């Protein structure tokens, strides 16, 4: 596994977490669960140069 | 006269645990040894005794069939093994020497922690401003830091710029095995339309570091 | 078989503290008393109803009257603040402990709890969850009980309450959490948290918002 990052750019929740996964697709599912559990409802983008997913509200 | 107990144990539900109690400074076989446990915030619960001379035992009916007390007289040591562990077996387990049935010398206790939880970062929700003291002109607002494991989490407000009137409460351990806590700040009610309030939550075991703006709103 | 002792007793320094322990088997069973301070193992303070271990201060005494035994501390000192447990046996085959009494040696005036109750946030409801948060602070002595109500009806399921913990001002704090489904939260007119301290209750209530 390797480590992926999540940046949350919500209307009121901002910050970060990590997850370890065999690929970005599997990391994304963990991050969607975490964001859903925070009530975030946003647009998802991925930066393969830094292994960062971003979820953005606005 | 001393009772020396073994180190803290970390177990999952369904497992077994064996803890030990080594006696010194008196004749081990001359006195029964009791085991008494105490769950966090709760009272003392007797589990049973052993006669270290004969090996005979007497268990509380609640534990019969799941607890075994034994001893090795050559090393003046008593043992308590508890099987089919459940989360509510989480407790300090004391051995205590019988004087007569009553317990005159107690060990320091061995913690057994039984949990199915794995590392999990918190969800962070606003505790929307509520009237605290009407006469005082203050409001309470906060953040709910929910469903994380393990302890602890660190909370600040406004990145350390807001320190007066902060109260971060000890966490609750939920039946799910996850923790939740709340942090509240008491502020002037007049400030709710003009000052921004952000709680900064850091849960390093999950690499989770989030900031939640607490707006004066319901929807 | 059970031994019954009061959850809490308070006394001012210099007064006589009394803690009772009742049980049907006490008339012909001996009772024992243990003191427990935070972070420590219990310490035997009275045995065989009324005998005092040789290292315990002589202000500790015990007495028996049928189905009730009493631990008496004369001229009580601040250092006597602790939890106290009575202990006996049933046929005399199983050992039983009472539930414990927190003895507070009063160091300041009694203080009722401040209670703040928060409803679930919109974002938690969006996450298909709902947590009500009852924060209880500035109470002294440090013991409360919490009851929750859905409208007028008691609710026991989904309640998690912390032990009380001492604050920097020597008063105490606790918190209680009620977990609901969003449907439960929305289907009631209100929920309430009721905190009882020293025989008096402080209640706060919250209600759902209909968000357009």
């Amino acid at each position: 596994v390797t480590t992926y990052k999540l940046v949350i750019n919500g209307k009121t929740l901002k910050g970060e977490t990590t997850t370890k996964a065999v690929d970005a697709e599997t990391a994304e599912k963990a991050f969607k669960q975490y964001a859903n559990d925070n009530g975030v409802d946003g647009v998802w983008t991925y930066d393969d140069a830094t292994k960062t997913f971003t979820v953005t509200e606005h | 006269v001393q009772l020396v107990q073994s180190g803290a144990e970390v177990k999952k539900p369904g497992a077994s645990v064996k803890v030990s109690c080594k006696a010194s400074g008196y004749t081990f076989t001359g006195y029964y040894m009791h085991w008494v446990r105490q769950a966090p915030g709760q009272g003392l619960e007797w589990m049973g005794w052993i006669n270290p001379n004969s090996g005979g035992t007497n268990y509380a009916q609640k534990f019969q069939g799941r607890v075994t007390m034994t001893r090795d007289t050559s090393i003046s040591t008593a043992y308590m093994e508890l099987s089919r562990l459940r989360s509510d077996d989480t407790a300090v387990y004391y051995c205590a020497r019988d004087r007569g049935y009553y317990m005159d010398v107690w060990g320091k206790g061995t913690t057994v922690t039984v949990s199915s939880a794995s590392t999990k970062g918190p969800s962070v929700f606003p505790l929307a401003p509520s009237s605290k003291s009407t006469s005082g002109g203050t409001a309470a607002l906060g953040c709910l830091v929910k469903d994380y494991f393990p302890e602890p989490v660190t909370v600040s407000w406004n990145s350390g710029a807001l320190t007066s009137g902060v109260h971060t409460f000890p966490a609750v351990l939920q039946s799910s095995g996850l923790y939740s806590l709340s942090s509240v700040v008491t502020v002037p009610s007049s400030s709710l339309g003009t000052q921004t309030y952000i709680c900064n939550v850091n849960h390093k075991p999950s690499n989770t570091k989030v900031d939640k703006k607490v707006e004066p709103k319901s929807c | 078989y059970e031994l019954t002792q009061p959850p809490s007793v308070s006394v001012s320094p210099g007064q006589t503290a009394r803690i009772t322990c009742s049980g049907d088997a006490l008339p012909k069973q001996y009772a024992y008393w243990y003191q427990q301070k935070p972070g420590q193992a219990p310490v035997l303070v009275i045995y065989k109803d009324s005998e005092r271990p040789s290292g315990i201060p002589e202000r500790f005494s015990g007495s028996s009257s049928g189905t009730t035994v009493t631990l008496t501390i004369s001229g009580v000192q601040a250092e006597d603040e602790a939890d106290y447990y009575c202990q006996s046996a049933d046929s005399g085959t199983y050992v039983v402990f009472g539930g414990g009494t927190k003895l507070t040696v009063l160091g300041q005036p009694k203080a009722a709890p401040s209670v703040t109750l928060f409803p679930p946030s919109s974002e938690e409801l969006q996450a298909n969850k709902a947590t009500l948060v009852c924060l209880i602070s500035d109470f002294y002595p440090g013991a409360v009980t919490v009851a929750w109500k859905a409208d007028s009806s008691p609710v026991k399921a989904g309640v998690e309450t912390t032990t009380p913990s001492k604050q920097s001002n020597n008063k105490y704090a606790a918190s209680s959490y009620l977990s609901l489904t969003p449907e439960q939260w929305k289907s009631h007119r209100s929920y309430s948290c009721q905190v009882t301290h020293e025989g008096s209750t402080v209640e706060k209530t919250v209600a759902p918002t209909e968000c357009s």
